[PDB]
């Protein structure tokens, strides 16, 4: 019927890696941060009454 | 093949009517044309006679 | 996108499952009747998600990443997961399927993202995953206090 | 083409007009057409052989037909007993008593009950099957009716 | 090649329109259809003779039907007798007295427990097969309503 | 074997179309000019006779 209108797979790899090479150039770093940022090992679990 | 066996009797239901209204145009208006042309033949054969 | 709904229990069709596959209870022995209330931080549980999984080639176990988790949890080994995933099969016609997989180890505490090593195979080539439980763990953690 | 669909249809129409026939409606997915349950019944568990075991375990604890007949009628008689109506000998006596019963009826429960669940099983896909037969009969009221045509 | 092929997909298309028929999904290689276990089923096991030697080892100690009826009626009784409810004779003549019953149910519930297993398989076998003959009934129901037609 | 019967009465219906429609040109178009050369020819009979 109708032919020759949608990418073929290994093309549509190829324009993921582009957007993914763009977005990384947009972004270079991790941007968000956590406030945990040590392994399990090194905190203590502990419970307080309410604060203050 | 049940299901196909059903339009193949529909076809042949459009073939049926043409046929009859063939059959019907050939009683109704090319036979007694040939009835005229035998009635010409035979009064050829009386002068050939003749 | 309602907010009018009802949970009706019925004694009769007790199907035991996540997605109703599975043993029924007989309904002439039953002792207790304990409706399981939480919370919605209860064990990361609102915002996980499966993302991918695939086999490993160990004989036994196989690799799984579970998704946004808030940061405030961490899995022992043991743990029993539950979920519902899409795979391909050998012939390339998608199924579905339900399962509960136990963990053996984990990495990445506190960065949100976790990649579990679990036991067991799996029939197929991975799709997609529509419900995912991640409810009773061993370890503790702390959570912002509410009052409900 | 010339259209010849559209004179076999036409012809069709015209030719069976004066007569319904209405074809049956049923769906035959609505999971009323299927047996209860899915491999989890207890149809699709395995069958284990029968073995002396399983009528007795020459113990006096339990686990056998004959040790949970002989418990049941000792505890009804240690029942009776422990209000003061009776003493340990006519308990022991009614006990020696019905102790060969019990294993007259043991012997017949065990053959007995194998079977009076498997004849049920049967019944249930009998009537399943049943209605899909009679479905299809109904469909075949209509091609009775078009072949006195 | 002028596509005859085009020509009877289109003919088909609106020859038949203006009624459904869909034939049934179901998919049978899901293990609800197949028998439950493998070659590791009991039904694949040898079938061992029946031999005296089933019935009584002419022993006291067990391994056969008798002895075993024998023993559990002892243990019972010595039971009882351990607690001071009765004395030797009593043990012993209720021994005696059921060792007849003992024997005449031995002799029976081999030949019966050897067709209470046989008597399930086939109900199974049975049961299986039905689910998919009804499968097929579901299949017909559509071939029944396109001969009407 | 059942499979491809289907396909073979499938086929069948696509010959019946033309089939119908070769008999329907053959009514309308070539009929009423064999009509006119039979009656040209009586007229030709009839000179002959003449």
């Amino acid at each position: 019927g109708i032919g020759q209108i949608h990418f073929n797979v290994e093309t549509s790899r190829k324009v993921c890696l582009d957007l993914a090479k763009s977005v990384l150039r947009l972004v270079p770093v991790y941007p968000l941060v956590s406030p945990v940022k040590k392994q399990h090992d090194d905190y203590w679990f502990v419970g307080r009454l309410g604060l203050d | 093949a049940t299901k196909a066996e059903y339009a193949l009797t529909k076809l042949k239901l459009s073939n049926e009517s043409v046929t009859y209204c063939t059959a019907q145009y050939n009683l109704s208006s090319m036979l007694p044309q040939q009835l005229l042309m035998l009635k010409n033949q035979t009064t050829q054969v009386a002068e050939q006679t003749k | 996108g309602t907010k009018d709904y009802i949970f009706i229990l019925d004694f009769a069709d007790l199907r035991t499952g996540v997605a109703f596959n599975g043993v029924t209870i007989n309904p002439r022995n039953i002792t207790m009747i304990s409706f399981d209330c939480t919370e919605a931080h209860h064990g990361l549980g609102k915002d996980a998600y499966i993302a991918a999984m695939y086999n490993n080639d160990d004989g036994a176990t196989f690799q799984m990443e579970i998704g946004g988790i808030h940061t405030n949890a961490a899995l022992a080994a043991g743990d029993k997961l539950q979920c519902i995933w899409r795979y391909l099969d050998v012939n390339g016609n998608a199924q579905a399927a339900e399962n509960e997989f136990e963990v053996v180890s984990y990495e990445g505490f506190g960065t949100s993202n976790f990649s579990v090593k679990c036991k067991g195979m799996l029939p197929g080539k991975f799709i997609g995953c529509d419900a995912f439980y991640g409810k009773y763990l061993q370890t503790d953690g702390p959570i912002k206090q509410v009052d409900s | 083409s010339c259209g010849a669909e559209l004179e076999a249809n036409a012809l069709l129409t015209a030719l069976v007009a004066g007569e319904d026939f209405t074809l049956p409606d049923i769906d035959m997915s609505g999971s009323e057409y299927d047996i209860p349950g899915g491999i989890n019944s207890p149809i699709y568990a395995e069958i284990e052989k029968i073995t002396t075991e399983q009528l007795t375990t020459r113990e006096v604890g339990g686990s056998g037909v004959f040790d949970a007949l002989m418990q049941s009628a000792s505890n009804h008689l240690l029942a009776e007993f422990k209000n003061n109506r009776i003493t340990g000998g006519d308990y022991v006596k009614a006990y020696i008593a019905t102790m060969e019963a019990c294993m007259a009826n043991a012997v017949q429960f065990l053959t007995t009950k194998d079977q009076a669940y498997w004849n049920a099983v049967t019944a249930q896909v009998a009537a399943i099957t049943a209605r899909a037969n009679l479905g299809i009969i109904k469909a075949n009221f209509v091609t009775a009716k078009i072949q006195a045509l």
